[PDB]
């Protein structure tokens, strides 16, 4: 208990507890999934503003970084906004220096490097977010995840947020490698529906896709059509 | 108590809350020993068990020691019977016991050192022992700073120095000063001696001087004068002007001071 | 304990408990192994990111190339390991720019260890919980192998191990290592045997082990990562040799 | 040991024992003062040891001009024979390496004299609380397995909450000698109950005023709630002396 | 017992609306020797008492020189007194150099108070632990001022600070109605008589433990000590 | 208490953290230095010689300049910084003044560097102690010691690390004007001093020798064995 | 400086075992210290903000008590919470709007101003020196290509756009009432929006209002400038409503 | 009426209820663990005497570590933590050299004294643990100064510092007079140090220097000391 | 010096801060620059050791440079510096000990 308050203190067994608590904060957010298909990547999430008093075109959880990169989060929105701005600035700097769009892996590495700094100094607090990043480079798709501690992994399909162990279990047996984009969208929506705790509508979920044409956020009409289809 | 920016700190607590050789050596270094200087050997029995006693006068602090030296020990023959050796962070200072030659049942103590909390009960065991005698009267003298007093007014408006007293149940006499007020308490060695006397049914009285100057000062020493008329020291004071001259001579000699204050 | 709240406090017996805890943090990571031979150096590691839904990108997950002559392997916290490897690459390039000649391995290790030591002396900072192994070749001493600690200490070895079951691996290597008469094939066989006896798996598989080799050919240093076919062949050879040895009793 | 004030020790033929623990905030000691002042108990003896720092003072419970000049020490015993109750008060702090011998001596005296049960009032640190404890009642209790079944049934009826266990051992940070007393009572088959409260240092009179009501919910030594407690005369200057002039 | 948590820093209020570190700092003034200051219609006098000590091992200076018309006396810590004296000297020198003219005593005291207030509010500092008596002469008549560790200053007709200065203050208040209509000698005699009240009955003022500072119409600030105080002490009564 | 901060004084005038920094020194390997008539000798105990270890990278004797060498006891990582700083400062002073640096000058620089780190609560002291030995420009041998607190002294023979008490007790009675007559006698005296606390024969001894107008030389294991055999033969005789 | 305080709910940069920020959560309870409630409703071509006016002392000058502020010539505001914190945040918003105009050459939009304020507020929750402000901001304005706007930001650094929102003590009841009304209908004229807001406040507080107990501020497509209604106009609306 | 715990001595910027700085007091107590030093100012010079306290016979006594030369006319003495005085000595030397180079005359002792004091009053975050005895001669004449860890200087005529300072001060009080001679001052210093020191007096256990208006700063050698010791 | 633009380019943030502070003090009062300076110092007091490259996220958010790219961001990358000193010397220099 004496080592549970300080960020720069190692436990006698060699553990950092505040990073575990930040991960616990991440694990209590809204669910989100991501599936990498044979020709695209799909990101889905559940909205927070589930009311009629919400202006639709005010705040979004699925955002673009470049024409071929987009991301979704699970955790604290205020921490997500500043990271999004920094990622956009880094991508623009890379394009200015090299006259070429940034690859997804380089952007993920730079963002993780930014995130790592807030876990080694006193008087600050770690970020309470985890990011899912999708991209298209050299004619093949990518999908990455980033922890509050500054570590990143590459996935074929993953889930995070509230009730994510059962979501990963569902994805394990419902996933096929040689899978198209439409069936990937169906699988993502079904995984989100597994633990929705309510009745889904085209006005409380967000979907974004990435393919050869670039990243794009789906309109509510298409989401309603997909929901009716399944 | 933060050493760097953003350090997590804990509040202080006002209620407290192989390596055996290290513990044993430390305990042996802070042990109270009673010695006989004329023979450089310890005593196998308690001091008050060896000799009969009828009166006992204890002075703690430099001012009370100076007062007793000037006004009591100036006349008569006093023989040293032992001394105590102590070590702590605040004491390297002596603790010497005498008794009157004409009346061998009258004792006197001159304690000018500091006894820590873990050495007070050892002191009591070495001096008194475990065979109390109820036909014995004890008088204790000490001094305290005026800022320790608690009052509804400001401590700067109190006319100091002044005297206060505390008595046990068997002390049938009356003090020469008002008794100490309620919310005020006394701790350390005089409290230990008074507690011993109260528990074991021995008459005793404690005299407290609250002064604004805690070093060797003439006004603080002379604040003890009213006790000279009490039954405890009535037959032990002979020449007052000689005592005043000795007090002036002693006062015109003091240790060198530092440059902190001016 | 009242002497283990920060790195800038000494215990009455003269110990640094925060540094000790940081060194203790290394025991949770995977196993990494290194062997020095007469004509090459070896590096073998254990894969921990094993999962059906994980993707395979990059060339390796625990072995990095620092310059044309050196490579390293890390065990500990990945976020700190990334910073350390980037700094190592920067230092090597700086020396190359300064002197128009490649940096020696001991110089690179000392340069990184100074940085690692600087974080255990100034307050308000958390020491790196990473241990590293270095292999390389230089014109002064030839093939070399080093190790590093979170406290900033390093040393030169002929065979060593960091991570899980490090003590058992070290004991086995000490018992069954020959000095002065080792080749790459024998080193690979010894590494396979040690990894099999170290990893707590009944049957070893080629999808949870990665091996890298450094050697010199025609005045050039060659660093390559072994293929799954070669790893499977080595494992099969070790298994059949063990069966033969058991049967001939 | 118990030194009687008079000549013969009183007969404490299994009455009760109410004692505090020197813990954070002195909440147990303040509650003991409240109980002793309210019930108008009378002193019967002394508990003389060598484990507490010595201190003296006049009577802390003074009502007239004839009983205000009675000397007091750091450990005293009060009794009320009509209700069969015994009270102990500690007014000082412990010396290093002197708590366990004190607990052993006290429990030996409790066994030797002969008492039905022992009740301890204590407190614990408030900042060492997890999320579930932050939204719950700040009062906890603890019972020795030797306790009578009727007490357990009554406490179950009262709808109280028990102190949580940690990996399993009992830990009471900032509780002083509470854990030692509980362990020794468990190992020596003595009926003991512990009541505590999460507090912080500062002005802690309301904490004691809450703890006394918590105890009264069970013992019911006073008319049930639906002031009641007498503040002792020594609670006069709890912040110090007066304000110096030429400042405000 | 409930003050332990609110009396360790100067930037913490107590539940009673008090700051105890300032009062503790004010308590440090009473650890120095007594000083007496008084003024007449044409003169200002400072009188100080030197500590009972062997002159071989220490020569302490209780009266200092700031300018040609300003002098101070100190009681408390010595480092703070040195810092304040340096600040006042630098301010007076800058004022003269920029606009050659005597610096007003009121403005000097205002600057001192403004400087002293800051550490009582900032964190990481402590209040100054020295009290000053300031005697000056400008184109407004003589002035006597008193300064406090609480960053307060007062305008006085006669004041005494230090250890056991209550008797001196009582004497000054009793004899305060006959100070303007006096010459230098009688004013110095009154100051010495007031200072003598802070001693036991038997001792007397000798030419070994007294210092005198005088400023007036055309007399610049001068300090008298050792055998220079004999003319002032040779006309006093017994007691 | 009074030992949880670097800059807190004990009620009797003690800085306990700086004293704790010396307990780390008292746990290192023994190092012995002896100043001869025209030679200076250093010696360090070798502890825990691993089988698969390279001895080139774990040496505890270093050369600061052409005429100054040093040995240390304490934390191993802390000594490297001080050694590098002293090495740079020697060349800086050689640029400043053409003449070669002085042993006392470099000792004072090291002492000031060590003392700089005992002034603030934001940094911790260096837990090492050193034996600086060398030759001056005129040709007078010198020997010095440095403490973690920043104090230095001049000696004729000294020892640091564990066993320093027994080694110094031996040296106080075995150091005369006859035992330092020749280089061989000085080396034998150093080996005898080391052998008091070192078991397992003379296989755990590292020796360094410096002469006038020459560079630091490290003795070979064969030479060490020859000296040990000579000492044993003389003792048996 | 002082240093952090041990505990899971006593410092801003310390997580709890469930990953919560109790110091941030405690700043949401300072909004209820004042005891007032605010309501903002967006119409077809107008936006209205209505708050509560309470002057307990008869020696106060009622002209100096207000909670409606003017940030820009076309942007209005209403503050709920601590008075000094609200005033300081209003000053900061004015400074940020001036900076935006100087840097970009045209007036700042409502959503951009709210985003900038939220970005500033987010920094206070990650550093161990500053503390969050105990107040919430609601802004209204007219967009030249989108229409009326209603925005709100929180002490945690979170902002969003609404059709009708509320803040203060009776926020939940106001939200339920507004949800029912918006579900029934959403296309309102200028007179229906102010009546809806006043009826919401009256129904939730169970009180009959006098023209000296409420404050009203409006913007309109025809007149984009922020305007504060007078007692005569408020009384006329109340009479029409009754 | 309870007994509780309160601490006021763990910070350098904390006042006790009676107005005391316990950290500074402890720093002053820390200089009681050093060797004894004696300085006497006469009408024709100042004599500074210290003891070396050689712990072990292997230590080289030829080292000079207790008396330091500041300039051609200023001496010094030390007691306590010797490592703490290096910055003060360096600043004094730099200041006196700069002033001499600029003005083309030697500064008085008081100027360098104030310059040194201006550096010690900066609590490095802790007080110094050393005590100094500045001595020298100027146009005004020989004069002696004393400093404490409090960071302030005073002028004196006969001062003794170190562990055994009380007895030395008592002897200096019962001896010494205003109009005396440098030779007998040196002698009396030798006798007083002889009684103060626990062991015997030799030519290497102590070291002393002197400054007089005639010559520059001079430190006694072994040959000069032997005659004085034999003169006893 | 060598070029008219060298000194101007070296001191640009300082001059911009001075201009903003002067305008803010003239328009609003003394409190706003005080608060801005205290926030700047507080957010700037936490960062990596000087021999490693930092990011300055909170400081950039406070200053407003989180949506702007200048020539200091694309020319002469400070992260990939070609020269660097010793760690202890750099840390000591930052503290003013040198």
């Amino acid at each position: 208990r004496g080592y549970s308050f300080s960020l720069t203190t190692f436990s006698p067994s060699g553990k950092l507890v505040q990073i575990e608590y930040a991960l616990a904060a991440v694990a209590g957010g809204a669910p989100s999934v991501g599936i990498k298909a044979a020709n695209g990547v799909v990101l889905a999430t559940e909205k927070k503003q589930k009311s009629i008093l919400y202006d639709e075109r005010s705040v979004h959880k699925v955002e673009p970084i470049t024409k071929h990169i987009g991301l979704v989060y699970s955790g604290m929105g205020p921490d997500y906004r500043v990271l999004v701005h920094r990622a956009r600035k880094l991508a623009q700097q890379y394009y200015l220096v090299y006259q070429e769009p940034i690859p997804t892996a380089q952007l993920v590495q730079r963002v993780a490097s930014v995130m790592q700094e807030y876990t080694q100094s006193g008087g600050v607090r770690p970020f309470g977010v985890s990011l899912l990043i999708c991209g298209w480079n050299e004619g093949r798709p990518y999908l990455f995840q980033s922890d509050p501690s500054g570590a990143y992994f590459a996935w074929k399909a993953t889930a995070m947020g509230k009730n994510y162990v059962n979501g990963k279990t569902f994805l394990e047996k419902r996933y096929n490698e040689d899978l198209e984009l439409e069936d990937a969208i169906h699988t993502a929506i079904l995984t989100l529906k597994e633990s929705f705790e309510g009745q889904m509508t085209e006005d409380n979920i967000e979907v974004g896709i990435c393919n050869e044409a670039g990243f794009r956020r789906l309109t509510p009409t298409e989401v309603k059509d997909y929901l009716a289809a399944i | 108590a933060a050493t760097f920016f953003g350090e997590v700190v804990k509040a202080p607590c006002r209620a407290g809350t192989e390596d055996r050789e290290v513990r044993l050596q430390l305990a042996r270094k802070r042990e109270v020993r009673l010695l006989r200087r004329q023979t450089k050997t310890s005593l196998e029995v308690s001091l008050l068990e060896k000799y009969p006693c009828s009166k006992f006068i204890i002075a703690i602090g430099n001012n009370a020691v100076a007062f007793l030296s000037s006004f009591v020990m100036n006349s008569g023959v006093w023989e040293e019977v032992g001394c105590a050796k102590l070590w702590n962070e605040w004491c390297r200072a002596f603790c010497v016991f005498y008794h009157l030659k004409s009346n061998p049942s009258v004792f006197l103590c001159q304690c000018s050192c500091y006894v820590a909390e873990d050495q007070q009960y050892q002191w009591l065991e070495k001096v008194f022992g475990s065979c109390p005698r109820k036909n014995m009267q004890i008088t204790i003298l000490t001094c305290r700073h005026v800022t320790d007093y608690k009052t509804s007014e400001s401590t700067g408006s109190l006319p100091s120095p002044f005297l206060r007293a505390l008595k046990t149940q068997n002390f049938k006499d009356s003090a020469c000063c008002p008794l100490l007020e309620q919310p005020n308490i006394v701790h350390d060695l005089p409290a230990a001696v008074l507690s011993y006397c109260q528990v074991w049914k021995i008459p005793a009285i404690l005299y407290l001087c609250y002064t604004d100057v805690m070093k060797l000062d003439l006004i603080t020493v002379e604040a003890f004068k009213p006790i000279l008329s009490t039954r405890s020291l009535k037959g032990l004071v002979k020449n007052i002007p000689q005592s005043t001259e000795i007090l002036k001579k002693l006062m015109t000699t003091n240790e060198i001071q530092s440059n902190i204050y001016t | 304990r009242r002497y283990d709240s920060r790195t800038t406090i000494f215990s009455p017996e003269g110990r640094l408990y925060q540094v000790e805890y940081a060194m203790e943090a290394i025991g949770h990571a995977g196993t990494c192994l290194g062997i020095l031979a007469n004509d090459g150096v070896l590096l073998a590691a254990e894969r921990r990111n094993i999962h059906k839904l994980l993707d395979e990108v990059f060339f390796s997950e625990k072995i990095y190339k620092l310059n044309e002559d050196m490579a390293c392997s890390v065990a500990g916290i990945t976020s700190d390991a990334n910073v350390l490897t980037n700094e190592l690459r920067l230092i090597a390039q700086r020396y190359l720019l300064q002197y128009q000649e490649p940096i020696p391995c001991e110089q690179l290790v000392t340069a990184l260890c100074d940085i690692k030591q600087a974080y255990t002396q100034f307050g308000g900072k958390r020491p790196f919980g990473v241990s590293l192994l270095y292999i390389g070749w230089d014109k002064h001493y030839g093939f070399q192998l080093y190790q590093s600690d979170p406290s900033g200490n390093y040393g030169g070895w002929k065979a060593t191990c960091i991570g899980n079951n490090s003590a058992a691996a070290v004991s086995m290597l000490k018992q069954d290592y020959k000095e002065g008469e080792m080749t790459l094939k024998s080193a690979l066989a010894l590494a396979i045997k040690v990894l099999n006896k170290t990893m707590d798996v009944s049957k070893l598989s080629a999808e949870k082990v990665e091996i890298a080799t450094l050697t010199r050919e025609n005045g050039k240093t060659v660093i390559r990562v072994l293929k799954q076919k070669e790893v499977e062949q080595l494992i099969k050879k070790h298994e059949e040799e063990e069966a033969k040895a058991e049967r001939e009793k | 040991m118990f030194v009687p004030c008079g000549e013969s020790a009183p007969d404490l033929a299994g009455f009760t024992l109410l004692m505090p623990a020197v813990s954070v905030g002195n909440v147990g000691q303040l509650a003991m003062d409240l109980i002793i002042s309210t019930l108008n108990m009378s002193k019967i003896g002394y508990f003389y040891t060598d484990c507490l720092v010595p201190m003296v003072g006049n009577n802390p419970y003074a009502t007239t001009e004839g009983n205000s000049t009675e000397l007091s020490i750091n450990a005293e015993v009060y009794s009320l024979p009509s209700r069969k109750l015994v009270a102990l008060q500690l007014r000082s702090i412990f010396i290093k390496y002197k708590s366990k011998p004190f607990c052993e001596k006290l429990l030996s005296w409790v066994k030797s004299s002969g008492c039905a049960r022992v009740i301890v009032l204590s407190s614990s640190h408030s900042y060492q609380r997890n999320d579930l404890q932050l939204r719950s009642t700040p009062f906890r209790y603890l019972l020795t397995p030797s306790m009578q079944k009727s007490v357990q049934n009554k406490i179950k009826s009262l709808n109280w909450e028990e102190m949580e266990k940690s990996r399993f051992c009992i830990r009471i940070p900032g509780g002083g000698i509470t854990k030692t007393l509980y362990d020794e009572s468990c190992s020596k088959e003595i009926q003991m109950a512990v009541l505590l409260k999460f507090v912080s240092e500062g002005d802690n009179i309301p904490d004691a005023l809450g703890l006394v009501e918590y105890l009264n919910e069970w013992l019911q030594i006073l008319k049930p709630l639906s002031s009641r407690w007498k503040i002792p005369s020594s609670w006069r200057l709890l912040f110090g002396s007066g304000l110096p002039p030429a400042l405000f | 017992m409930f003050r332990n948590q609110y009396d360790n820093d100067v930037t913490v209020w107590s539940p009673q609306g008090r700051i105890h570190q300032i009062e503790y700092a004010m308590e440090a003034v009473k650890q120095g020797s007594a000083t007496v200051g008084l003024k007449s219609k044409t003169h200002a006098v400072l009188v100080a008492l030197k500590r009972a000590q062997s002159e071989l091992a220490a020569h302490q200076k209780k009266i200092l020189h700031v300018d040609n018309h300003i002098g101070i006396s100190i009681a408390g810590l010595t480092a703070d007194a040195r810092l304040l004296c340096n600040f006042m000297r630098q301010e007076c020198l800058d004022s003269r150099f920029v606009f050659d003219r005597p610096l007003p005593v009121s403005r000097l005291v205002s600057l001192i108070g403004s400087k002293t207030q800051i550490p009582t509010q900032r964190y990481g500092r402590r209040p100054y632990g020295v009290g000053l008596l300031i005697a000056g002469y400008d184109d407004m008549g003589p002035h006597i001022f008193q300064t406090c560790p609480s960053a307060n200053y007062f305008d006085c007709r006669a004041m005494s600070i230090g250890a056991r200065s209550q008797s001196a203050r009582t004497y000054l208040e009793r004899h305060m109605s006959e100070f303007m209509e006096c010459n230098l000698n009688e004013l110095v005699k009154h100051g010495l008589r007031a200072l003598r009240e802070t001693l036991p009955a038997e001792q007397d003022l000798t030419t070994k433990n007294v210092s005198i500072g005088i400023v007036g119409k055309d007399l610049e600030f001068t300090i008298y000590d050792d055998d220079d105080v004999s003319p002032f002490l040779e006309g006093l009564e017994e007691r | 208490s009074y030992d949880r901060a670097i800059t807190v004084f004990s009620p009797d005038g003690h800085l306990f953290q700086v004293e704790y920094a010396q307990e780390a020194v008292k746990k290192g390997s023994t190092a012995v230095g002896v100043r001869g008539r025209d030679i200076v000798v250093l010696g360090v105990e070798k502890k825990s010689v691993a089988k698969l270890q390279d001895e080139r990278t774990v040496r505890k004797i270093c050369a600061l300049d052409d005429n100054v060498c040093m040995a240390f006891a304490g934390l191993t990582a802390d000594a490297r910084i001080v050694i590098n700083r002293a090495r740079v400062e020697c060349q800086s002073h050689r640029l400043t003044v053409e003449d070669p640096v002085t042993v006392e000058y470099i000792t004072r620089y090291i002492a000031s560097l060590k003392q700089r780190y005992t002034q603030s609560n934001g940094r911790r002291p260096f837990g090492i102690s050193a034996l600086i030995v060398g030759f001056d420009f005129d040709g007078t041998p010198r020997l010095y010691q440095t403490d973690p607190s920043g104090t230095y002294h001049a000696w004729k023979a000294n020892a640091i690390g564990r066993g320093a008490k027994s080694v110094r007790e031996f040296l106080e009675k075995n150091y005369t004007d006859e035992a330092i007559e020749t280089d061989d006698l000085t080396i034998k005296l150093v080996i005898k001093a080391l052998l008091e606390v070192v078991q397992s024969g003379g296989k755990n001894i590292e020796l360094a020798v410096m002469r006038r107008d020459q560079s630091l030389k490290i003795l070979n294991p064969e030479e060490i064995e020859k000296y040990v055999a000579e000492i044993e033969k003389e003792k048996e005789e | 400086s002082r240093g952090s305080s041990a505990g899971f709910d006593r410092h801003i940069t310390i997580f709890s075992p469930e990953g919560r920020l109790y110091q941030v959560e405690y700043a949401f309870k300072a909004i209820n210290q004042g005891g007032l409630t605010s309501v903002a409703v967006r119409g077809k071509d107008c936006a209205v903000i209505v708050t509560q006016k309470k002057v307990p002392d008869k020696l106060l000058d009622s002209s100096t008590v207000t909670h409606l502020f003017k940030i820009t010539e076309n942007i209005g505001c209403v503050m709920t919470g601590m008075t000094a914190d609200s005033r300081s945040q209003v000053q900061r918003a004015r400074y940020e709007a001036a900076n935006w105009k100087y840097k970009y050459g045209y007036e700042i939009p409502v959503d951009m101003l709210c985003k900038r304020i939220a970005d500033i507020s987010q920094v206070y929750t990650q550093n161990a020196e500053m503390r969050p402000l105990g107040c919430c901001m609601i802004l209204i304005g007219i967009d030249e290509e989108q229409g009326p706007q209603v925005y709100k930001c929180d002490p945690a650094g979170y902002y969003c756009g609404f059709k009708a929102t509320a803040a203060g003590v009776k926020q939940t009841e106001s939200t339920s009432f507004l949800e029912k009304k918006v579900k029934k209908k959403f296309d309102w004229t200028f007179e229906q929006t102010v009546e809806t807001a006043i009826t919401c406040l009256s129904t939730v507080l169970s009180i009959d209002f006098k023209p000296s107990e409420i404050e009203v501020g409006v913007v309109t497509v025809e007149n984009p400038k922020f305007r504060i209604l007078t007692e005569a106009e408020i009384d006329a609306h109340l009479v029409a409503l009754a | 009426m309870f007994l509780t715990r309160s601490e006021y001595d763990r910070g350098v910027n904390t006042f006790s209820p009676e107005g005391r700085l316990f950290q500074v007091e402890y720093a002053i107590e820390a200089i009681k663990l050093g060797s004894t030093a004696i300085g006497i100012q006469t009408s024709e010079g100042v004599c500074l005497a210290v003891e070396k306290r050689i712990t072990s016979p292997l230590m080289e006594p030829s080292s000079i570590e207790k008396i330091v030369e500041i300039d051609a006319h200023i001496g010094c003495a030390m007691s306590g933590l010797i490592a703490d005085a290096k910055t003060l000595i360096d600043k004094a030397r730099v200041e006196t050299q700069n002033h001499w180079f600029t003005y083309n005359e030697t500064m008085t002792v008081e100027s360098v004294t104030q310059a040194v004091s201006n550096l010690a009053l900066q609590f490095m975050s802790r007080p110094f643990g050393v005590a100094l005895l500045f001595g020298g001669v100027d146009e005004k004449g020989p004069q002696l100064f004393h400093m404490d860890p409090s960071g302030t200087f005073v002028q004196c005529d006969a001062r003794a510092i170190g562990s055994a300072s009380e007895g030395a001060q008592s002897s200096l009080q019962e001896v010494y007079h205003k109009s005396m001679t440098l030779k007998e001052a040196i002698k009396s210093s030798l006798i007083i140090l002889k009684q103060v020191m626990e062991e015997k007096l030799n030519a290497t256990n102590i070291e002393l220097a002197t400054v007089q208006p005639g010559q520059n700063f001079h430190m006694f050698t072994k040959e000069e000391l032997e005659e004085v010791i034999k003169d006893i | 010096p060598s070029h008219p633009l060298e000194l101007s380019e070296k001191n640009f943030q300082l001059n911009q801060d001075k201009m903003n502070f002067s305008t803010l003090r003239n328009i609003q009062g003394l409190f706003a620059p005080l608060k801005l300076q205290m926030e700047f110092k507080a957010v700037q007091q936490v960062q990596r050791l000087p021999f490693l490259s930092s990011s300055n996220l909170s400081l950039d958010v406070l200053r407003g440079n989180d949506e702007t790219i200048g020539f200091e961001d694309i020319l002469n990358d400070p992260s990939q510096s070609e020269v660097m000193g010793e760690p202890h010397l750099m840390v000591e220099y930052k503290l003013g000990l040198l």
